[PDB]
């Protein structure tokens, strides 16, 4: 066997793994006034960036006529988001952790309570 | 509603006090710097908003931010301005100027429910006090001031017809507070003062404060010393803590002979150890205590005071011989010169720290630590042997 | 720190005691035998000892046997044995009433309660099934008698009669305890629960379902202590893992586990000595003392028998063990506190002692559990050391693992 | 009242975390295909030589790889337009429908990346110049006038040159396909370890797992006295006498303690 | 204070009886020895006459019987697992005659590899499904056929046939 048709069985699996967690994912999104936090929003809207650039990264590299193999605009992308996620988001939720683990303690407490 | 809480907060200020009641109102309602806190149960939201009663009340008073040149003025002038208790007492003391400039609080007092004592409550309260000038406490939802009677106001009422009333319950704020709603003062430690009891003190030691100052004149009314206690908060610089622990820890183990010697070996101990408890909050290694050098061992002890201590510890020697050389053994390994080598246990540290510092008699000892005079000659001797040993080594 | 073992086999496990003294005889020339120190005369049962307590006052010690089954009572400030007392069949607990020797309560293991006074047995009854643990409440003077059935058996001393029983929705009580302070019950049931009672009312104020996220295995509650303070509470579970509670929160504070993963049969809470918060737990192998609120093991006392049951001697630092050999040990920790007031110059002979020495603060796993943990890749690294059967482990990486498996 | 919210605010801090930790199960899914992805080739020659290994069974490989590619980014896209659309994330509510219901295609889901991007980096400036805000107020900060978040991102983006060279580091010392034929006929100019073409995000990666697999920790019938007999026994009978004083603790401080066992505007 | 007299009983009309005399040593009993799995400790007892009896208070080996084999080893006792008489002493692990224990099977499976060289002519190595499940295992259940409390072994057979089978459903 090819090394390509081997590496391409491999990205074959892993689309359709992440596919089908995608599909689970967005289910439960769906069906969820309730207000989020802006911060993990952001959070979790920046880290899905990445993944999106990270797969730009692979969108670019498995095009046969490679014309960015470097992949520069997937790199910027994914650079952006990871930079927000550590420099950003990590010093204000550490600042954060302590009244943040004290509302998910609340309901808990309230959630036994009830049940 | 507000008389109500009122009197529910002073019945648990008053709990333990001596007399002196009337005069702290006025401080509490009138003074600036003072702060009010209260620990509450959890409120029952079936209670339709009922008033809780506390369990812990903390009074802070703000303290510090003293201009240095205000400082060198009063210090030079030996004149004590009115309110700043802390700050003024520890730049006396160590003749420190940067000190007062810090921003601290002091906490003037803390009640607890007599009843619901030895519960933790205190400490949870502190627990709490501390995080919030932290900052931990940030509002997580995405003024309180009000308007004074205008000079207009005062100029358009005639005396004989004054309705002097209530003030509206709309201008007023909420008696109770959440910490988040209001932001905390910047400061850099927090501070106590208060009579030195071992109870109080295992309460404070337990609650990461460190002493830095114990009055040698114990007060006339209570017979105990006062002591002052600093803590650092997180963020913020803590060398000048470790300076005077460091500091006091010297003075202490020194007075014990002059006006401590009344202190129990447990109690003076403690007191030691709390102290050593700053050192270890400075994961810096640039302010260490100093192994003992063989030079200096030689100045402090002659080649016969070596030997002499050598036969005791094969007991070939009385105890009296060696009583002059047991108060520099004592400052050296309370002064942490002997190091990691040589470690004691609770009892013969304090078996030491009294003959050593005290200069208790090795008879009272045995009453204090309720052991017979044989076991504490016995641990005595064991103590020594290991001190030998460490001086063998050394050579 | 350092463990002296002032008495006891020093022999190794393999090594049969009945042997050694004999050969011992033998060996009678050596200085060694000859300048040995014996704490107290006789302090060795015939084969084995269930159980030993000192009394309250603290100048008594009891303890029971195996062959014949036998009581033994210590006089510490003779240094020897009072006197020794037969028994018709092997005692599974007792408790001693009065601050002396002179009146105590023995459960035997043929279902029957037997009350020993100071001349000797003074009367003797059966309950309606087998016995597993006894406690005695002075307030409410009644004794607490746990079974094989659901009923927890009340007897009063004062009135000299058999009470309403109370009723636990589990079936058995491996033990139960009286917290001084406050005047609670526990009982540990088969069942991964233990359930709170009242003996003011009679009636049960909760019960805690023991969470192990570690150990899916299913478990039994075999020891349960009260703290002096009395809002603090300790149970052990047959895994081998140790659980302190405060009892206003329904969640453990910490679990600290043995490793051994044999059953935890006693808990001592050591306020007396200084630093109150340190505790001891004690499976038949290991008996270990660690720090209450950070789980920091202080020492270990490891003898090479095995232990049915441990006691201190309060506001000191000796403990004695009643064990499967015929010496009962003794251990000494100078560092906890200092020795018992009749025994003074043990300080002075210090050196002469043993002195014996990882068990204690690492955890150890069976073949068969690292097969099924995927540990199998780590064998051969550093991280696991290899004790006998089975290899040691991290404690907290131990937890890591189990979770992924 | 306020503990409702109290509670819902906690709910919905909840949701997020197992959202967090969704997202990076795709991520580790991902994973394999990043890795396999930097072991592709990088020219046309070497890509059509890997063709020509094997024709037949590469181009139905490669057609396959096609849909699932582009099926699943359209989905990815999907859920992105309903995610920043529910979290209040973009304003514009009828595009956002419009780009939902309509298919796209590889260039035009291109430019909903961009588009998205673009709007996340508006919002990503106005959540950390407002939450740093609060944290600098309730520290007391604000008090005393340490930068800013959305000042240090800048900041960090500003060097960009710097980070790059991180991604570039060849840590695992992936070699693509053809990379030793492609460098000696010069068709690779970047080059001309650390690689250009290689992507390294593994510390990142393993940052990310370490901080799941703490969570997960931190969270994580008569005869013989068979029957009872209730009649007095005589020889035990005032055996023992009980204290009078009774326990240590008042009886309301036991009915308060056994009763918790186990668990104007005032406010 | 153990005593086998029948004076102290009821007699078959029901009358009470009074004591005759005291207890003699000719009727005496002793306490029950308690054997337990552990390392061996043997109390000698002296009986009647100049006889001794052996008291197993510990013991962790016997001599069990493979009885269809016809051979006899020495293999170390894992556990009570079933009892007759009385659960409890299943509870606390004590050693009596009919308890159903536990024993290590590698000396029964080395002697069967040894002797058909077979791992655990065929028709003869064959053995019920029962047994070679529990070898599978590695521990066999076995019956103890000796009295601890007297002679001092803890000797038994390995369970077979409907013996067995009943024991299973038992268990």
């Amino acid at each position: 066997m090819s090394e390509l048709n081997a590496l391409l069985k491999d990205i074959n699996g892993s689309l359709t793994a992440t596919s089908e967690s995608l599909e689970r994912l967005s289910g439960i999104y769906s069906n969820s006034p309730a207000e989020k936090v802006s911060l993990l929003s952001l959070k979790n809207g920046s880290m899905l960036g990445y993944i999106n650039s990270l797969l730009m990264l692979i969108g670019n590299r498995l095009d046969d006529e490679c014309k960015d193999p470097s992949a520069m605009d997937a790199r910027e992308r994914s650079i952006q988001h990871r930079v927000v996620l550590e420099r950003g988001v990590k010093p204000l939720e550490k600042k954060l952790a302590y009244q943040l683990d004290k509302l998910t303690r609340a309901y808990v407490k309230m959630e036994k309570e009830y049940k | 509603v507000s008389e109500n809480f009122l009197e529910k907060m002073m019945a648990l200020y008053v709990s333990s006090h001596y007399k002196n009641s009337p005069n702290d109102l006025q401080l509490m309602s009138d003074a600036p710097a003072h702060k009010l806190f209260v620990l509450l149960p959890p409120i029952d939201p079936k209670d339709g908003g009922r008033i809780p009663d506390p369990l812990c009340v903390i009074q802070i008073a703000l303290e510090g931010e003293i201009s240095k040149e205000s400082v060198r003025n009063s210090l030079s002038r030996g004149q004590r301005a009115g309110g700043d208790l802390i700050p003024w007492l520890i730049s006396q003391q160590f003749q420190d100027e940067e000190f007062a400039s810090l921003s601290g609080a002091r906490i003037v007092r803390i009640a607890t429910n007599p009843e619901y004592a030895s519960m933790g409550y205190g400490s949870r309260a502190i627990e709490l006090l501390r995080d919030y000038f932290e900052g931990k406490f940030t509002d997580m939802s995405e003024d309180y001031s009000i308007k004074r009677v205008s000079d207009k106001e005062l100029a358009k009422t005639n005396l004989l017809k004054d309705d002097v009333k209530l003030r509206d319950a709309k201008t007023l704020p909420p008696l109770l507070l959440k910490l988040s709603e209001q932001p905390p003062h910047y400061l850099h430690y927090l501070g106590v003062s208060y009579g030195l009891t071992q109870s109080l003190h295992k309460f404070w030691k337990n609650n990461s404060f460190v002493p830095v100052y114990l009055r040698q004149t114990a007060n006339d009314l209570t017979g105990e010393h006062t002591c002052v206690m600093l803590n650092v908060l997180e963020g913020r610089e803590s060398n000048w803590l470790v300076e005077f622990a460091k500091d006091f820890r010297k003075r202490f183990l020194s007075l014990l002979s002059y006006d401590f010697h009344k202190f129990t070996a447990v109690q003076a101990l403690s007191v030691i150890e709390s102290s050593k408890k700053a050192q270890d909050l400075s994961d810096d290694e640039k302010h260490d205590n100093k192994e003992l050098t063989r030079t200096h061992l030689d100045d402090i002890f002659s080649p016969f005071d070596l030997k002499r201590l050598d036969s005791y510890s094969n007991n070939l020697l009385d105890y009296h011989v060696i009583g002059d050389m047991i108060p520099m053994l004592a400052l050296l390994y309370f002064g942490d010169k002997m190091g990691d080598s040589v470690k004691l246990s609770s009892v013969q540290s304090a078996i030491l720290l009294a003959i050593g510092l005290q200069r208790k008699n090795i008879d009272t000892i045995a009453k204090e630590l309720n052991l017979p005079s044989n076991q504490t000659i016995a641990m005595f001797a064991k103590i020594m042997r290991k001190m030998s040993q460490y001086f063998r080594q050394l050579l | 720190v350092s463990v002296y073992q002032v008495s006891g086999t020093n022999v190794s496990r393999s090594l049969p005691d009945w042997i050694a003294k004999k050969r011992k005889r033998q060996l009678k020339n050596d200085l060694e035998y000859q300048n040995r120190v014996e704490l107290i005369q006789d302090f060795e049962f015939s084969e084995a000892s269930n159980k030993i307590k000192v009394s309250r006052d603290g100048q008594y010690c009891m303890a029971t046997g195996t062959y014949k089954p036998q009581i033994h009572v210590y006089d510490f400030a003779n240094l020897s044995l009072k006197f020794d007392r037969h028994t018709d069949a092997e005692n599974v607990d007792f408790t001693i009433l009065s601050d002396d020797w002179t009146k105590s309560v023995h459960l035997q293991n043929d279902r029957s309660i037997q009350f020993q006074n100071k001349g000797g047995l003074h009367y003797t009854t059966r309950i309606p099934k087998f016995g597993r643990s006894l406690v005695y409440n002075k307030v409410n003077c009644d004794l607490y008698v746990g079974a094989s059935g659901n009923e927890l058996y009340r007897l009063n001393l004062e009135k000299g009669r058999f009470l309403n029983p109370f009723k636990l929705d589990t079936e058995g009580v491996n033990h139960v305890s009286i917290n001084e302070v406050n005047g609670l019950l526990a009982a540990g049931t088969e069942t991964n629960v233990v359930e709170f009672w009242d003996p003011r009312s009679r009636s049960r104020v909760s019960k805690l379902y023991l969470e192990n996220n570690i150990d899916n295995r299913p478990f039994q509650v075999t020891t349960t202590s009260f703290r002096n303070d009395g809002l603090t509470f300790a149970c052990g579970t047959s895994n081998g893992y140790s659980y302190i509670y405060d009892l206003r929160t329904s969640e453990p504070s910490i679990i600290k586990d043995q490793g051994y993963g044999f059953d935890i049969k006693k808990i001592i809470w050591l306020d007396n000595v200084g630093t109150e918060n340190k505790i001891v737990t004690c499976d038949k192998r290991i008996a270990k003392i660690w720090d209450r609120l950070d789980g920091k093991a202080y020492a270990s006392m490891e003898p090479s028998v095995d232990i049915n049951d441990i006691e201190h001697v309060p506001g000191t630092g000796m403990f004695f063990t009643a064990n499967e050999s015929i010496p009962m040990h003794t251990y000494y920790i100078p560092s906890l506190g200092p020795s018992p007031r009749w025994c003074s110059f043990l300080d002075s002979i210090t050196e002469e002692l043993e002195e014996k020495p990882v068990y204690s603060n690492y955890r150890f796993i069976t073949r068969d559990d690292v097969k099924k943990l995927n540990l199998t890749h780590l064998v051969g690294s550093r991280v696991l050391r290899a004790y006998m059967h089975g290899f040691f482990i991290n404690t907290e990486l131990y937890d890591k693992v189990s979770l992924i498996a | 009242q306020s503990v409702q919210r109290d509670a819902s605010k906690g709910y919905s801090i909840l949701q997020q975390t197992k959202l967090f930790d969704n997202i990076i199960d795709l991520r580790i899914k991902l994973q394999k295909a990043v890795i396999a992805a930097n072991k592709l080739p990088l020219t046309t020659e070497s890509w059509e030589e890997a063709k020509m290994d094997d024709s037949e069974e590469t181009k139905r490989l490669l057609k396959e790889n096609e849909k699932l590619f582009n099926n699943l980014f359209n989905r990815l896209i999907n859920f992105r337009i309903k995610f920043q659309l529910g979290d209040h994330i973009t304003q514009n509510e009828e595009v956002a429908k419009h780009k939902l219901s309509k298919k796209r295609s590889l260039k035009e889901l291109y430019q909903e990346t961009n588009s998205l991007d673009s709007e996340l980096k508006e919002y990503r400036t106005a959540v950390l110049n407002k939450w740093s805000t609060k944290v600098s107020s309730a520290s007391g900060n604000a008090a005393l006038s340490n930068l800013p978040a959305d000042v240090q991102v800048e900041n960090q983006l500003s060097d960009m040159s710097r980070l790059m060279k991180r991604t570039k580091l060849n840590r695992r010392n992936i070699t693509p396909l053809y990379f030793q034929k492609d460098c000696a006929n010069g068709r690779l100019p970047e080059l001309i370890t650390e690689n250009p073409y290689v992507f390294d995000d593994e510390d990142f990666y393993r940052v990310l797992l370490n901080d799941l697999i703490d969570k997960k920790i931190s969270n994580a019938k008569a005869s013989k006295g068979r029957k009872l007999n209730y009649s007095v026994q005589d020889p035990i009978a005032n055996y023992e006498a009980p204290i009078t004083s009774g326990y240590k603790w008042s009886d309301d401080q036991i009915d308060e303690f056994f009763a918790g066992l186990l668990g104007i505007q005032i406010f | 204070g153990i005593s086998r007299d029948s004076r102290h009983k009821r007699s078959a009309t029901g009358a009470k009886r009074a004591q005759f005399r005291k207890k003699r040593k000719f009727e005496l009993g002793r306490q029950p020895a308690n054997t337990k799995i552990g390392a061996k400790r043997i109390h000698s007892v002296r009986t009647r006459g100049g006889n001794k009896k052996y008291r197993a208070l510990r013991i962790e080996t016997g001599n069990f019987s493979w009885a269809s084999e016809g051979i006899s080893k020495k293999t170390r006792i894992a556990g009570v697992v079933y009892h007759p008489s009385n659960n409890e002493l299943v509870r606390t692990n004590t050693l009596t005659k009919a308890a159903i224990v536990q024993i290590d099977a590698t000396p029964f499976r080395q002697w069967f590899e040894a002797h058909y060289g077979q791992t655990l002519r065929a028709a003869s190595a064959k053995i019920e499904s029962s047994v070679e499940s529990q070898f599978s295992a590695g521990r066999l259940y076995a019956c103890i056929s000796s009295r601890p409390g007297q002679s001092g072994r803890c000797d038994g057979y390995i369970l077979e046939g409907e013996e067995l089978a009943f024991y299973l459903r038992r268990l």
